[PDB]
């Protein structure tokens, strides 16, 4: 007797239901941007009479790549306040083990419940590094992962077609990754977060002194002037070691000295004999 | 198949014989021994097993890091196996057979005897250079214009006294493996006092041998692995070592093992390389060489010739031939190949002019 | 479980930096008797920080002592248990490790000398820097819970800070960036009663002159050069010896260290 | 079956692995965590289906080959060539046209007419180039003039997972040489590793400049030895470096394509052909749709359709009135 | 025959395929097989046992881990690359127009093999083989001589490329390369060609850069230097410009015989034509005449690509025609090419 | 615990075994005691006197330390330019104390499996607190000490590890303050500035090339185990030497030795001391012309 299937497999899946973390609705001002995600987001999850009518093959390809800054995992528990669905959490490395026979089947029982449960989501972070090529039989359980990794990958065109899966892929460097793993027809969609640059200062600066303390007296004016001047960046977190160093007090409501000592530190600049020109 | 019957023919006593010794498996490392009878041992299965060993079998021959046999059912030692080592690595590094014997020598006097009295001399009368002692030293070096490299070491290989000597060079311990240098530098001496005559040669060791430091990324540092650590294992004391090894290479370079050898090694000698009245010694053993006039001078065109040693003139007396087949004669004279040697010269000087004075400058 | 550590006292006996003891105190040692500080205002303690060197000493030091000064609770890491063996299994083992270190409440944790095992991915080698990655993984994995994290305290030092990567660098993981700096004048005599210890001198005596003479050192380098003005006394066969000799021996040696104090330089 | 089963019932059975076979009749046998075995006779299905890397059965006891399996090979590889293209037919192209009848004749000759060798005096040709800025529509015409030419289409890199199944230390492109003519003759392509990086060869020459010795290698053979002709390649690159593949290969013996820049007569016919699969009505004018955007990229093609197709997706209606057919335009002009 | 069922109660019916690790002289055999397990092998049975040398892949036999004898081994993928032979299908009917170049290197390759009694008398020998150079087919040039050579012992020829071939580098498997095609016959012909070092655009994945391919080129000396290796394999090696071999690296060879051939000729051309040409014309009614007058002057490469264009454009009319107004048209774009780099100089 | 004995498949523990693990982990060399002692070295009187100390004064002087509060110093590095007898000072001086000597070199651990010498230490440093000195001696530190600036990393990556996890347990561990710990390096261009501490290195003195009365003396003292030659001044060879290593005297009375062989008498004169000083320095062999 085989299983029903099926039991699954070990680990465990879910954990991102704790709530809050990130309300949708920041871009709700713009709608040009929303309604790109509507289309992308809620219609592909369950929808299925308007996709054979047109014609077009949704793709499940979602990557992203871009990080400094951090993204991701933000809009990830964002979806489950957008829709509900079984979270598949497992870092790159989670699968590697002592003997090469108990891989292959692994990600097949992750992949496996994927299209017979829906709707489905599975989250690897940074798969890069089982991208590795390495030929060497002390690193071929190494490579045995990697053809893993293409093994899966033949598991993801078992899902064509339609139904079931959502694939979501992070990592911080693609430049290790495969051409062929970015190639279209498996994942058609390359979603690059954007560097902070100017654009995600004044926000990770809002979002941070909302966790902060009041504040109602501490006047943010003069913190988004010189810190600012100063940073790397070296932007999501250091505004978290500004908060940081609010436990150094020894003060009930932080004080102005906490702040600009804890950007001032990272990252140093070094001026002025040439950029002068400005 | 005759030669195979008889052959196949002795399973009989075989499987007679297969029964003992049949639970050797497998090879495994002891580790400590609190007392007598009991000892640790560590086996390749991964599986540590303490146990006592048989009666066979004294217990003062079981020490720290034996490899020896077991028998599966009661794990009790067995046999010892003095090999613990090496997967692979051997075949490139183990030379037998000899060739090019002394008579090979392009006319170097000096340079070829000093040479000779540090290897050849003191392990054919040991007793000569221990009453005479002083104390032998510890190692040569060799290095220079390309002439002559690598057949002076293989003059040692036909001119070997009793047992056959190890070759290594640098390329073929590079990494995958690290440590094993390390390993195999340690072994092969103690392979050698049990026998003792095995002389250790290594050779370029320009290419591993790169130094200092550099800001980043490394770099140099992985080849630190090549050089610090074969000089090190060269800078023991023991003895060290009874052969006094060798040494062989392209450029000085670099600084660092140049500035080690003389707090260690000595007789550092730089070709050398022809005399202009030394060209004609290669000619010698060449004028034994298909049929040479009696009219040939060989003063004559050695002078015509600078810097060729005896690679560069091997060829004169191969276009001397060469050109014979082709113009279907026979024998060569002086004038003949001569004026092909003024145009070998030459001509593969249009390209390069083969100075050695630009590769270290 | 055997690591142990004093101060308390001999924390804040070290001299130097001065804010810097009242940092940890309240960071590490605070939350375990006073919870109720940060949860009512609002304010989270760091999960994280990182001290590195060496401009000067205090580097292990600073968050050695209030490790074990925040209760009998500790979990000493060492380097070595990282790398493991061919195909190491330890990726488990830095979880059975921490999951002990999770049997300890609050738990705090250790790195030290990553500069080896934080492998840098910039110029891409070896797979062995892989399993580096993998291994980082397993610290992030656990850490990142879905458990107890800010009640968690993880330390990290390295030599110079270029190894992190972006990941490390960043804060989150790696929070809190420390150094040190130098002692004054006046507080020269305040470490100095601290390094006096075990060892005793003459009666009337002076200690500024042996001091002032070595700059920028170690504190077992001057606490050193106490001994070595020491070991000179029974060449003397005296108990004590004069700042004469004293001096001598002090400023021999010391000026002997500053000829090999090149590469303090480190990237920020 | 309890018979049988007490003969299974042992060891169980196993699944060996056949490397080589040999004329004694004992065949050797591996399985994958285990080492090789090998086993005497052991003859159950005829010897012909019997093939080296072929899967097979294993007994436990007298650890004999009871079956023959059917085995992949062929399909590891096969596999991973549909990856990279769709089928892309002759009806699945359109544009070319001036092109196809360029490349027909270098296609076609050696699988049928090749007899006409030594009649029209020209050797074999090495190989063809297609050099433009993309684009679309020359990966879609490599497996397009195959597949009315009867020929199979194998085709390119990364590989990726030859590193391992095909030696480290083994040559490589020349391990790939062997795979082509291991299958079917068939026609390769190069896809793709041409990037804006900044600007070179540099990194493309690993997936392209050596396997510019694959199409000479392989047709060395053709001409020399083994069997049968038919193995043919295609060129996908932009502008700059391909003059360095004129450097490379002298003009002897090369197909003259240039790739184009998307153009109306590519516009015009490739618009309906990814117009086939969707059920449109034809009330649009694809003459004049494609005139409206004389530039751009021939992928922006199927980025009007289907980008642009979310729009009626949004409406919940097959069909969208002519207001967005203009907005379909107006997005593609934006990004312009 | 009765040894076929005799033995096989001996050895098996079943067994396994190990390999060997260490001979003791007591006739223990130390073999080694998946995974990680040693034993004691006294068998006097079938060997051979000095022909075996380790690393072999040694049958073990199931009752009680002892080798019975051997087969065979492939072995790896990396021998079923070349498959022979090439025979002669290049042709010196393909070739033609060089003479003085021609006469003196036919020696060198035949030197060996026949004519032996002056060659041993000799003793010192040349048995380095040559050297080639020169762009764009100088080297190729001479190769006509190797496929000639193929008529006769054996001929291998290894692409040298750039980057493709990396691994430590060490040259583990390229002498296996080498080692494993003289295994069939053993006389050799070895055939390096287009050394890339000097043109290379980056270096390859992790290897170095600079010093490191440096030195695995200084690997390929002290493989090609070379201690010891009596016998041929015949050493070729060919590139489009040398700069590489270091003035030690020569010594050994080619100290004898390295070739240049200058650029063609009117009479050399005419010659390179028409023979490439006596295979196959276009239309017959080529004159060589005004084609070398036509275009002053550039190699006789591209004299067959406009010739390949040609026919080529005339099968548009799917056999034979000529359009005086589209033919002249058709080669201004090979005229211009050769024509807007005329000048150097004035190279002179 | 580990290393208990259990019987096959019965899974009983009959008795629990020591002591720990594993080869020649447990004991990386074995050494008796060296045939030299510390009266082999000329006109280095001066910088013995700073070696022979540390490791001595802890054993016999250590009653004295409790009543002045005087700590022992650890690690000491012996650096110069070779030869400077280094390692045949340093043994020798576990002779006359009857310091059980441990032979120990950087590079030695670094093998293909990752975690060997890392782990060496954790035995080799418990060795330490089992036994009392003794002594452990170690080469090449400055190189197996060097973190390059950007990393990782070195080809060292094993020891560097090690060396400041050597440091490590001598920081964090109290305890590890006995067995001290002799360290030597041939240069001092990478050194690892975590290095300085009482438990690390404290010690330190930079050789120079001998003087003309000490380059004199060595030659004399490396003979003294051998035959030496009468008529000698000992003062002519000894202004001649001008940065010639004591290694390199040692190789002057071998080549004086060598050519006696050709010579036919086995004794020497003064004037072949500076010949044979001269052959191997300044370098070798050539002559100056054409430099006018
Ligand atoms: N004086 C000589 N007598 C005999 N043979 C000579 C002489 N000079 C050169 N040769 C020969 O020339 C050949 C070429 O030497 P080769 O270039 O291999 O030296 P090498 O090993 O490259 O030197 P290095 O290791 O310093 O680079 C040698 O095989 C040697 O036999
Ligand atoms: N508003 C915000 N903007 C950016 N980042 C945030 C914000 N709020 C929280 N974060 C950070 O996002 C992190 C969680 O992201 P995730 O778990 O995906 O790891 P990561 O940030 O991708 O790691 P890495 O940056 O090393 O790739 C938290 O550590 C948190 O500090
Ligand atoms: N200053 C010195 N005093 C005494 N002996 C010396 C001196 N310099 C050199 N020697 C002699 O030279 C020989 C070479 O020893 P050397 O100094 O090279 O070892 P070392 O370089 O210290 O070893 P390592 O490099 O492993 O530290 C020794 O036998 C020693 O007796
Ligand atoms: N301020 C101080 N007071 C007392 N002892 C000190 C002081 N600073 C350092 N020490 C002594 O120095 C030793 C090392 O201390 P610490 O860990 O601060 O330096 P380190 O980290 O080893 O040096 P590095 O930063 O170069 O690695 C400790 O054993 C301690 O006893």
């Amino acid at each position: 007797d085989v299983l029903p299937p099926e039991a699954d497999s070990s680990i465990m899946m879910l954990t991102s239901d704790q709530k809050p973390d990130v309300m949708y609705a920041d871009i709700g001002g713009m709608d040009i941007q929303k309604q790109e995600v509507r289309e992308a987001v809620e219609l592909p999850l369950t929808h299925f009479e308007l996709y054979k009518q047109i014609g077009i093959d949704p793709p499940r390809g979602v990557l992203m790549y871009g990080p400094p800054g951090c993204g991701k995992t933000m809009l990830a528990k964002a979806v489950a306040h957008h829709t509900t669905a079984a979270f598949i959490r497992v870092v790159g490395s989670e699968f590697v083990q002592k003997y090469l026979g108990e891989g292959p089947r692994m990600v097949r029982d992750v992949f496996r419940l994927a299209k017979e449960n829906a709707p489905a989501i599975i989250f690897i972070d940074e798969i890069d590094a089982i991208a590795t090529k390495r030929f060497d039989a002390q690193t071929g359980a190494d490579r045995e992962v990697q053809r893993i990794l293409l093994e899966l990958l033949n598991q993801m065109d078992g899902f064509d077609q339609n139904v079931n899966v959502k694939v979501i892929m992070a990592t911080n460097r693609a430049d290790t990754l495969d051409p062929a793993l970015l190639r279209p027809g498996r994942l058609d969609r390359k979603i690059e977060f954007p560097l902070p640059d100017r654009r995600q200062k004044r926000l990770i600066f809002s979002t941070i002194t909302s966790k902060m303390n009041l504040s109602e007296e501490v006047d943010l004016e003069d913190y988004v002037a010189r810190p600012d001047k100063i940073s790397g960046a070296d932007i999501n977190s250091i505004c978290q070691e500004s908060g940081m160093l609010a436990v150094r007090e020894n003060r009930y409501i932080v004080l102005a000295k906490d702040f600009e000592k804890a950007y001032k530190t990272v990252i140093k600049k070094d001026e002025q004999e040439h950029e002068f020109y400005k | 198949a005759p030669p195979a019957l008889w052959d196949l023919a002795a399973d009989k006593q075989t499987l007679q014989s297969e029964q003992p010794l049949q639970v050797a498996r497998c090879t495994k490392i002891i580790n400590a021994d609190s007392e007598d009878p009991k000892y640790i041992i560590n086996v390749k299965q991964f599986a540590k097993f303490v146990v006592d060993l048989s009666d066979q079998v004294a217990p003062t021959d079981i020490e720290e890091g034996m490899r020896v046999g077991v028998d599966r059912n009661k794990y009790q030692i067995h046999i010892p196996l003095p090999p613990k080592i090496d997967p692979t690595v051997t075949m490139m590094q183990v030379e037998e057979k000899p060739d090019v014997t002394y008579s090979d020598v392009g006319g170097c006097k000096e340079q070829i005897e000093k040479l000779r009295e540090v290897v050849e001399t003191p392990l054919l009368h040991p007793e000569r250079f221990v009453n005479l002692g002083i104390e032998p030293p510890k190692g040569v070096l060799l290095f220079g214009p390309p002439g002559t490299g690598k057949t002076l070491c293989a003059r040692a290989v036909a001119n070997r006294t009793d047992a056959c000597f190890i070759r290594v060079i640098g390329s073929e311990l590079v990494q995958k493996y690290v440590g094993e240098g390390a390993r195999m530098v340690r072994e092969l001496f103690e392979m050698a006092r049990t026998k003792k005559a095995c002389l250790i040669f290594f050779d370029e060791i320009d290419a591993i041998g790169g130094a200092r430091f550099d800001d980043g990324a490394g770099g140099d540092n992985e080849v630190q692995r090549t050089m610090l650590e074969l000089i090190n294992q060269l800078d023991g004391f023991d003895p060290r070592g009874n052969i006094k090894v060798l040494m062989a290479t392209n450029r000085p370079d670099t600084l660092d093992p140049a500035l080690m050898r003389p707090g260690r090694l000595d007789r550092k000698i730089e070709f050398s390389l022809p005399d202009l009245e030394g060209r004609t010694h290669i000619f010698k053993i060449h004028a034994r060489s298909m049929s040479v006039e009696r009219d040939i001078r060989f003063e004559l065109l050695a002078r015509l010739c600078p810097n060729s040693t005896g690679a560069e003139i091997r060829s004169v007396c191969t276009e001397a031939g060469m050109f014979a087949i082709r113009a279907r004669r026979k024998i060569a004279t002086e004038k003949d190949f001569l004026e092909a040697v003024n145009k070998v010269i030459k001509s593969y000087a249009k390209f390069s002019a083969t100075p050695r004075y630009m590769t270290y400058n | 479980m055997s690591h142990e550590d004093p101060g308390n006292v001999s924390y804040s006996e070290i001299g130097g930096l001065s804010e810097q003891i009242r940092e940890l105190r309240e960071v590490i040692e605070l939350p375990l008797t006073n919870p109720e500080l940060f949860q009512r205002v609002g304010i989270i303690p760091p999960k994280g920080c990182l001290l590195y060197g060496p401009p000067g000493t205090g580097k292990t030091l600073l968050a050695r002592a209030v490790a074990s000064q925040l209760d009998c609770n500790f979990l000493k890491v060492v380097s070595s248990s990282i790398v493991d063996k061919y195909i190491g299994e330890s990726a488990r083992l830095i979880r059975e490790m921490f999951n002990y270190a999770r049997d300890h409440q609050p738990c705090i944790i250790f790195m030290d000398e990553i500069d080896a095992i934080g492998g840098r991915r910039f110029s891409e080698g070896t797979s062995a820097d892989r399993e580096i990655q993998r291994t980082l993984m397993e610290l992030l994995n656990q850490m990142d819970g879905f458990d107890t994290l800010h009640r968690v305290k993880m330390i990290m030092a390295t030599n110079r800070p270029d190894t992190l990567d972006p990941a490390l660098l960043r804060p989150g993981r790696l929070d809190r960036k420390i150094h040190i700096d130098l002692p004054n004048e006046q507080a020269r005599l305040d470490i100095l009663k601290i390094h006096a210890g075990p060892i005793t001198k003459h009666g009337e005596i002076d200690y500024e002159a042996i001091v002032k003479l070595s700059d920028g050192f170690n504190g077992a380098d001057l606490r050193n050069v106490c001994t070595e003005a020491g070991m000179f006394a029974i060449r003397a066969d005296h108990d004590f010896v004069v700042q004469e000799d004293f001096m001598k021996a002090v400023r021999k040696v010391a000026d002997s260290k500053k000829l090999e104090s090149k590469l303090d330089y480190k990237p920020v | 079956l309890r018979e049988e089963l007490q003969l299974l019932q042992e060891q169980g059975s196993y699944v060996g692995e056949v490397v080589r076979a040999m004329d004694k009749k004992k065949v050797l046998v591996k399985v994958h965590p285990e080492g090789k075995f090998v086993v005497d006779v052991d003859k159950n299905i005829d010897i012909n289906d019997v093939t080296p890397n072929c899967r097979v059965a294993l007994r436990n006891d007298s650890y004999t080959l009871h079956k023959i399996l059917p085995n992949k090979v062929d399909p590891l590889v096969s596999l991973m060539m549909v990856e990279k293209v769709p089928d892309s037919t002759y009806e699945m192209i359109g544009g070319l046209d001036k092109q196809i009848k360029e490349i027909k004749e270098v296609i076609e000759l050696p699988v049928k007419h090749p007899e006409l060798f030594e009649a029209l005096g020209i050797a074999q040709p090495k190989g063809v180039l297609l050099y433009g800025p993309p684009g679309t529509g020359k990966t879609l015409l490599a497996r397009a003039v195959a597949h009315h030419t009867d020929c199979t289409f194998i085709r390119v890199s990364g590989s990726e997972l030859v590193q391992k199944f095909i030696g480290e230390g083994a040559r490589m492109v020349r391990e790939l040489f062997v795979m082509a003519r291991e299958h079917a003759p068939s026609i390769i392509f190069m896809d793709e590793i041409d990037s804006i990086g900044s600007s070179r060869l540099e990194g493309g020459s690993g997936g392209d400049s050596e396997v510019q010795r694959t199409m000479l290698e392989l047709l060395n053979q053709l001409d020399g030895f083994e069997a049968t002709k038919n193995i043919k390649v295609i060129m996908a690159t932009n502008r700059i470096d391909i003059l360095d593949s004129a450097l490379l290969r002298p003009g002897r013996i090369d197909r003259k394509i240039e790739f184009p820049p998307p153009n109306e007569e590519a516009r015009l016919d490739i618009l309906k052909i990814h117009s086939r699969k969707m059920n449109l009505t034809r009330g649009i004018n694809l003459r004049k749709i494609a005139e409206l955007m004389p530039g751009a990229s021939g992928a922006e093609v199927k980025g009007v359709c289907t980008e642009a197709g979310m729009y009626a997706l949004r409406e919940r209606r097959v069909h969208v009135t002519q207001e967005d057919f203009e907005m379909a335009v107006a997005k593609v002009m934006q990004k312009d | 025959e009765e040894e076929r069922s005799k033995v096989d109660d001996l050895r098996g019916t079943p067994m396994s395929v190990g390999t060997l690790e260490e001979i003791i002289d007591d006739n223990h055999a130390i073999v080694s097989t998946s995974v990680g397990s040693e034993h004691y092998v006294s068998i006097l049975s079938f060997v051979d046992k000095d022909l075996l040398e380790p690393g072999c892949s040694v049958l073990l036999n199931h009752k009680v881990h002892a080798v019975i004898g051997v087969l065979m081994d492939d072995t790896d993928p990396l021998v079923t690359v070349m498959k022979v032979e090439k025979a002669p299908q290049e042709t010196y009917a393909d070739i033609g127009g060089l003479d003085n170049q021609i006469q003196e290197i036919k020696e060198s390759v035949e030197l060996p093999l026949t004519h032996p009694e002056y060659y041993e008398e000799m003793g010192i020998k040349p048995p380095k083989g040559v050297i080639l150079y020169g762009p764009p087919g100088t080297g190729k040039t001479l190769l006509a001589k190797a496929v000639a050579n193929q008529t006769s012992a054996t001929f291998l020829r290894v692409v040298g490329s750039e980057l493709i071939q990396k691994y430590l580098g060490d040259g583990p498997k390229l002498v296996r390369e080498l080692f494993r095609v003289a295994e069939e016959h053993a006389p050799s012909i070895v055939f390096i060609d287009e050394i890339d070092a000097i043109g290379t655009k980056r270096y390859d994945s992790n290897s170095g850069g600079e010093r490191e391919i440096q030195r695995t080129m200084l690997e390929l000396l002290n493989q090609l230097d070379g201690f010891d290796s009596r016998g041929d394999v015949k050493v070729i090696m060919a590139t489009n410009r040398i700069e590489t071999l270091d003035p030690a690296l020569i010594r050994p060879g080619r100290i004898d015989r390295k070739i240049e051939f200058p650029l063609p000729d009117e009479k050399t051309k005419k010659r390179i034509f028409q023979i490439h040409t006596s295979r196959m014309t276009l239309a017959d009614d080529v004159t060589l005449d005004d084609l070398i007058m036509a275009k002053d002057d550039l190699s006789g490469a591209d004299i067959k690509a406009i010739c390949t264009e040609a026919g080529l454009m005339a099968l548009r009319e799917r056999r034979m025609k000529v359009t005086n107004e589209d033919f002249k048209k058709s080669k201004e774009n090979v005229l211009y090419k050769k024509q807007e780099g005329t000048p150097e100089g004035l190279y002179l | 615990g580990d290393l208990v004995g259990v019987n096959k498949d019965s899974y009983l523990i009959l008795e629990t075994l020591p002591t720990e693990y594993d080869s020649r982990v447990k004991a990386m060399e074995v050494d008796e005691r060296p045939t030299e002692q510390y009266s082999d070295i000329g006109g280095l009187d001066k910088q013995i006197q700073e070696l022979v100390e540390a490791i001595v004064l802890p054993m016999n002087h250590k009653e004295k330390f409790e009543n002045l509060g005087i700590q022992p110093p650890k690690g000491v590095l012996m650096y110069g330019p070779p030869g400077t007898g280094k390692t045949l000072l340093a043994r020798a001086c576990a002779a006359q104390t009857k310091a059980t000597f441990l032979k120990l070199a950087g590079p030695q651990l670094v093998q293909m499996f990752i975690g060997d010498g890392a782990k060496l230490v954790r035995d080799a440093f418990a060795l330490a607190k089992e036994k009392a000195p003794s002594i452990i001696f170690i080469d090449e530190l400055d190189a197996i000490g060097t973190k390059r600036f950007d990393s990782e990393k070195a080809g060292d990556r094993e020891v560097q590890r090690t060396m400041l996890e050597l440091l490590n347990q001598l920081d964090g561990f109290q305890p590890n303050t006995q067995v001290k710990v002799i360290a030597a390096t041939n240069r001092v261009d990478i050194l690892d500035p975590a290095l300085l501490r009482s438990g690390r290195l404290d010690r330190k003195i930079e050789f120079p090339m001998p003087n003309e009365e000490a380059r004199a003396r060595i030659m004399q003292i490396h003979s003294r185990k051998m035959n030496v030659s009468p008529d000698v001044n000992y003062e002519e060879l000894a202004r001649c030497t001008d940065d010639f290593n004591g290694a390199q005297c040692k190789a002057v009375c071998v080549e004086a030795g060598m050519i006696a062989l050709r010579r036919g008498a086995t004794e020497l004169t003064h004037e072949d001391y500076m010949e044979g000083i001269l052959e191997v320095q300044a370098k070798k062999k050539a002559n100056l012309q054409y430099y006018a």
